[PDB]
């Protein structure tokens, strides 16, 4: 390296390559070569826009005895799922998704937020899920979810997906995959060179 | 202290350079920053690049 | 598929009408476990009578 | 809300001779419940098989 944080040989000539542009940055094989530089400026957070989870539901699960939904009692909802969501400032939202089995081959999905003191406890049905004869999901798996504002930052609006989920009897409800597209701001730590020529910074 | 009291007299600072191999050695086992070695960039041993 | 051995000397059950919870209503009782599309277990009782 | 399993049951190769007491010696089914992937292995035939 050097004072300007550039990849330089031992004699003092800058190294060039394919520049990276875009959000998120990506390599381009159609641009003119430019010197490659490792920046030290801290990156900013990006609001979560598409989160997807896989939940396996039970066909042999009896309907909960309590007819009205409750947020303070575990027996009111069949399954609980915690998901991390990042907003435009960096605040972390521990979104709680509640699955309730009201009848046969029908599920009600409720959404709640725990990090917001002013958040409203869910009472009504937010999403309706119906599976096929063999438990294959058909439609209705994408939901528009908005969190609650905190510290004067605007709420994050995103799409929550339950695709590739089946209600086939697996014994107990289990979440096998959970992913989202939000990240808190980071700081430059280290850089590594792969065998494809790409430089990856941690 | 004899009265079950703890006092802090400071913390040792750490300096990370944007570019190593530019620190010219000066006699004993110390290094002096210069051009192509960056500013000291003082920090703390807690977390980050240190 | 299943295999069952029948006793050639086993007499006809005394209670000719068939019942669900009577030992003498039939000679033998067996259970077969099958699985449906949703994976639920279905138990089929097979009753052997003379 | 699940459709019933409409299967075919066979009693082929059955014994009727007197064997003292009637007993079950062979029973099976072709329906399997979904089971989790415990592990995987490779046998001497070069195949990769998961249990």
């Amino acid at each position: 390296l050097d004072e300007n944080r550039n990849l330089v040989n031992m004699q003092g000539m800058q190294l060039t390559g394919y520049p990276a542009t875009g959000t998120p940055p990506t390599i381009q094989q159609g641009a003119n070569p430019a010197p490659i530089t490792i920046p030290n400026t801290l990156m900013a957070a990006k609001s979560t826009t598409t989160a997807s989870m896989q939940i396996n539901l039970n066909s042999t699960d009896p309907v909960p005895s309590k007819t009205p939904f409750s947020v303070s009692d575990a027996d009111s909802y069949n399954k609980k799922g915690t998901v991390t969501v990042y907003d435009s400032q960096g605040n972390a939202h521990d979104m709680n998704v509640y699955f309730v089995k009201t009848k046969d081959n029908e599920w009600a999905v409720y959404t709640h937020d725990s990090s917001d003191p002013a958040a409203t406890a869910p009472t009504t049905a937010s999403t309706t899920l119906k599976f096929n004869e063999n438990g294959i999901l058909e439609s209705g798996g994408t939901v528009n979810i908005t969190t609650g504002t905190i510290n004067g930052a605007t709420a994050a609006t995103f799409s929550l997906s339950f695709l590739n989920s089946m209600q086939q009897n697996t014994g107990a409800n289990n979440i096998v995959a959970t992913n989202q597209n939000g990240y808190k701001p980071g700081d430059l730590v280290s850089y590594q060179i792969n065998n494809d020529g790409t430089v990856v910074g941690n | 202290y004899s009265n079950e009291q703890e006092q802090v007299l400071g913390q040792i600072v750490l300096a990370n350079f944007a570019n190593n191999e530019g620190l010219a050695s000066q006699g004993d086992n110390v290094w002096a920053a210069t051009q192509a070695s960056g500013v000291a960039l003082l920090g703390t041993a807690g977390s980050g690049n240190f």
